[PDB]
């Protein structure tokens, strides 16, 4: 996986 | 007491659950500082990073006065990457099974 910030 | 500062001996100690974690095939996330090349917007949302490479030169500098210190970093390790990545990642994943490991190896230099 790649490092992305969460939106839920 | 919670109050009384760390010894040199006790340093030699936290060395060892430091290099301990280093160890563990779940801290491969956590071993330098976040590269925003893998992760661009990283420094935009956790404004209070840490890593292990961070604390290895804090606990060779004797950064720390107090164990509560060095715990305090340590959780911090763990509860940014829960706030920046989502649940279902491999990330968050590293971080709950980091943090049990760091809890039992915690309990285990206090006593």
């Amino acid at each position: 996986g790649a490092k992305r910030h969460r939106k839920v | 007491s919670v109050l009384t500062p760390l010894t040199e001996k006790d340093y030699e100690g936290l060395k060892r659950v430091l290099r301990s974690l280093q160890a563990h095939k779940m801290a491969w996330p956590f071993l330098e500082p976040v590269d925003p090349n893998d992760a661009p917007d990283y420094y935009g949302v956790i404004k209070e990073p840490m890593d292990l490479a961070t604390m290895e030169e804090r606990v060779q500098r004797r950064y720390y006065e107090k164990l509560t210190e060095f715990v305090a970093d340590m959780t911090a390790i763990f509860d940014n990457c829960r706030y920046y990545n989502p649940s279902d990642s491999p990330f968050y994943q590293c971080a709950e099974v980091l943090e049990s490991f760091f809890v039992q190896k915690l309990k285990g230099f206090k006593a």
